């Protein structure tokens, strides 16, 4: 059994800048897949950017090209999502992935991971 | 090429949350590797992948094959990869009784409450033998369940009842 | 004839057996044999039979056993010794690892078995990996159908993800009356 | 699992006798050594009787000779002591034993048999109505 170690998430302003991490404990991500997740409130699980393989190629979703960065620290065994330039529709709650296994499809899609974040909330709020 | 052999150590049979080590081996000296989830696009550039605990996500046929020169082996045997503990556990019985006469019959019978089509049989292997059991460079090979027992030098054939088993789990190489 | 090669002598399911359980020897020669002889070593017993089906396991029962057959005039050598052990005769002891139980690949860990009680030795076994085989009919069974068995139920829908495992069945085949 | 399912014992005048039994389950006489041991208040426990070979020799311990007698009936998986002229010496806790293995042991020692009865009391009292 293995730990995905939530960190940070909360209330942001529209323009405004979040990092979220992922802590891995009972594995190392040196050669795993990673990815993050999104679940908006009415809408379906959302890839929002992966590495799949060790090419270390990123995929992004078209709503966050430029704006998101996924990386990875193999030493201190964490991923990241960088959010930049945040809009209202960004709003969501997210979720690490890992796989032991790589995939080739070019798209990050949830069959292609095991390993989950429990859920960070992301709230993009003009009203702060 | 010729082959190689995939194999799941401990098991092919993982409870969920569990660990496991999936190892192909081709001819010694042998680098280049790849593992391959069949009906799906994940894979590995590894002979030896461990699982750290199982998913039903990890759940599948698997095959491996090696490189030497311009050329790619054989893929392996299929290797069927079970989450097991998925569900709750079905009910097994003896009819007419688990006491049977050497020649007779005997049907034994598996039944769930739940809407579940398929079933599977199996009997416990046999327990291979090793203070202290001391174990220098360890491979996925030394993973598995062990229990002990203890006896007088004086009376070696009446043994205690068995420890609680201890998993011993091999990670992957550091 | 040449000479009489050595027969094989088997626990059944295993010659690890609990207190109050059944378990079969059977000594197997080559066909056709006049006479087959069980020896219990040091002790006066014996039994002039193949299958022996013991009911209970107990104290008494525990040790060294060997079996010879005759042909015509001539006795083969004996099987390999066969150590019968009862379990279950004290309180179990703990096992545990050091320095724990994971550990990585080419490392070096040391498994500790220790009692509550005064004694001397212990053994380190490490459980064989199971064998497959509704309803599963099993047709002239023999003594090598006894054991622990456990059964799985899924759906088709995913063949690959399982129920846990069937509390186990002891099955116990015992001996011919024919 | 086995059974040795006791029956007889108690109280009797000297001179009189009594018939104990065990009934077997979960195997049967056929094939098996059968043996009666007893233990006497403050006394350690003794063979009395026993067949531990198919050579149907029987031993009897010295004190019991021509009193007492061990049989067998197979079909009704059954053992029986038949003691005749009890003695107060006879006063003790009886056990039927049984072994699926035999014994070429002259006497009847307790490191050959495997299933024991629990205990049949015997009491030899001269003062029974
Ligand atoms: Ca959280």
């Amino acid at each position: 059994q293995v730990q995905l170690q939530e960190s940070g998430g909360g209330l942001v302003q529209p323009g405004g800048s979040l990092r979220l991490s992922c802590a891995a404990a009972g594995f190392t991500f040196d050669y795993y897949a990673i990815a993050w997740f999104r679940q908006a409130p009415g809408k379906e699980r959302e890839g929002v950017s992966c590495i799949s393989s060790s090419d270390g190629t990123t995929y992004y979703a078209d709503s966050v090209k430029g704006r998101f960065t996924i990386s990875k620290d193999n030493a201190k065994n964490t991923m990241y999502l960088q959010m930049n330039s945040l809009k209202p529709e960004d709003t969501a709650v997210y979720y690490c992935a890992t796989s032991p296994l790589y995939s080739t499809n070019d798209r990050c899609i949830s069959e292609d991971y095991d390993y989950w974040g429990q859920g960070t909330q992301v709230t993009v709020s003009s009203l702060v | 090429l010729p082959k190689p052999s995939l194999q799941a150590l401990p098991s092919s049979l993982v409870p969920l949350e569990k660990p496991v080590t999936l190892r192909c081996q081709g001819p010694p000296g042998v680098d280049l590797y790849r593992l391959e989830k069949l009906s799906s696009s994940r894979y590995q550039d590894q002979a030896v992948l461990f699982i750290p605990a199982m998913k039903r996500s990890l759940a599948g046929r698997y095959r491996c094959s090696y490189q030497q020169g311009s050329l790619w082996s054989l893929p392996s045997d299929q290797l069927e990869l079970v989450a097991t503990g998925v569900f709750a556990k079905p009910s097994l019985s003896a009819q007419p009784g688990p006491a049977v006469s050497s020649g007779g019959d005997v049907t034994l019978q598996c039944q769930t409450r739940y809407g579940f089509d398929q079933f599977a049989l199996y009997k416990e292997g046999d327990p291979a033998p090793y203070a202290s059991f001391p174990i220098i460079t360890v491979t996925a090979a030394h993973s598995g369940t062990y229990r002990c027992y203890s006896f007088s030098s004086r009376d070696p054939y009446l043994w205690s009842a068995p420890s609680d088993p201890l998993e011993l789990v091999v990670t992957g190489d550091p």
